[PDB]
């Protein structure tokens, strides 16, 4: 009855230092809705944090998409900490910028 | 080309937290252009695309009043729902539902939909004929029941070869710089080793509208279908869209491979190659 | 209206 979200952590554009862009975090598949979504900058809660309004696919399961803007440097890693009834603890993605 | 309208509708049930939230959002194809959410400071149905936003006053308040509306007609529907399944009242429980048009390059409605869900699952699906009707179970059976003896198919029918046609129509007008124009992908092949004998071949597609596309692996011309891993189409976040697909491949076969990609906005399909 | 308002009971 229950499914649990699948994560994709990734930028709008492909990342280049000191260039300005969005951190995206984006979350489908799962059921119920309700869901708690955190954009982490070296591990820390980034306080400005959009989202899309909650749509669904062909098989009933949600999706939202995170997103912020933000400046890529060497220096700053970044992550998508996600919760859902499913998981017994968050599930932390980390950007990987080689991709 | 193709185009369709779509409405979704959610209703959530929450006892304790109030009554049921209920949101809806309407796209033309992967396009976003309405929402309402009854949780919102002042609900009402609100643009969420340029070319919606000319609709005057008479358009935004009829569809905020049949929001309200239908959102008053979901939350009894949740209370139904409960009834027939025989359950208790301390649960949280979502309806689901969409509906709308398909039409072709020439406007005619191709196909119609009308379709719900209780807690994720089938629950009533209108017939393609836009006149019979699909139960899941035996609780939807007692809508279908219901729906029969109102004609509700012949009013939904008559809603999605009228009005539903009607409006996307003028949707792809107002909207024509945008919801015609097909962005064809950016496309890469990236390689990585993975060990001294084998790499990962990434085949990359950025920027494309709309979210359709297929990215295939073809190894001496086969394709790897069992062999690719494949991520879920994503949004940018600009309205484009990004996939990828990627195979492990033993080193210093690369150029036996090749990546083949079918989109809209593509003349013909292409074939890559990692460099 | 543009979405239906053909919304009967469950």
């Amino acid at each position: 009855i229950q499914r649990t979200p699948k994560i994709q952590v990734y930028s709008r554009h492909p990342a280049e230092n000191g260039k300005s862009n969005f951190l995206n975090c984006y979350v489908s598949g799962f059921h119920p809705s309700d869901i708690e979504v955190d954009l982490l900058k070296n591990g820390e809660r980034i306080e400005k944090v959009e989202h899309s309004d909650l749509s669904f696919s062909k098989d009933w399961s949600f999706y939202l998409l995170y997103y912020t803007e933000f400046t890529p440097t060497e220096k700053d890693e970044y992550a998508c900490r996600v919760n859902h009834v499913t998981l017994s603890q968050p599930k932390i993605v980390k950007w990987d910028r080689d991709m | 080309g193709s185009h369709s309208m779509r409405y979704f509708y959610t209703a959530m049930s929450r006892p304790g937290r109030g009554e049921p939230r209920f949101i809806a959002v309407g796209y033309v194809d992967d396009t976003q252009f309405v929402r309402f959410d009854s949780d919102a400071a002042s609900p009402r149905m609100a643009p969420r695309a340029p070319w919606i936003e000319q609709e005057g006053p008479e358009y935004w308040d009829g569809e905020t009043r049949n929001m309200k509306a239908s959102a008053q007609t979901y939350r009894e529907n949740l209370r139904i729902a409960l009834r027939y399944y025989n359950q208790s009242e301390a649960g949280s429980h979502i309806i689901q539902v969409m509906y709308g048009c398909d039409v072709g390059p020439d406007g005619r409605l191709l196909r119609g939909h009308d379709q719900s869900a209780y807690d994720g699952k089938d629950y009533i699906a209108l017939n393609e004929d836009l006149s019979s009707w699909t139960a899941a179970d035996t609780a939807a059976q007692i809508t279908q029941r219901k729906w029969e003896a109102a004609r509700v198919a012949e009013q939904l029918r008559a809603y999605l070869e009228g009005l539903c046609v009607e409006w996307l129509r003028r949707y792809l007008e107002n909207g024509k710089e945008t919801l015609q124009r097909a962005d064809p992908p950016k496309t890469h092949v990236t390689h990585h080793p993975i060990s001294d004998h084998e790499a990962t071949l990434r085949c990359w597609a950025l920027g494309f509208y709309p979210a359709e596309i297929t990215l295939t692996w073809q190894r001496d011309g086969e394709d790897q279908t069992q062999d690719t891993e494949l991520v879920e189409t994503r949004p940018a976040g600009d309205r484009t869209f990004q996939k990828w697909a990627a195979v492990v491949v033993p080193s210093g076969e690369e150029q036996r491979y090749t990546c083949h990609v079918q989109h809209e906005g593509l003349p013909k399909p292409l074939t890559l190659r990692w460099e | 209206t543009s979405t239906t308002s053909v919304a009967s009971s469950w």
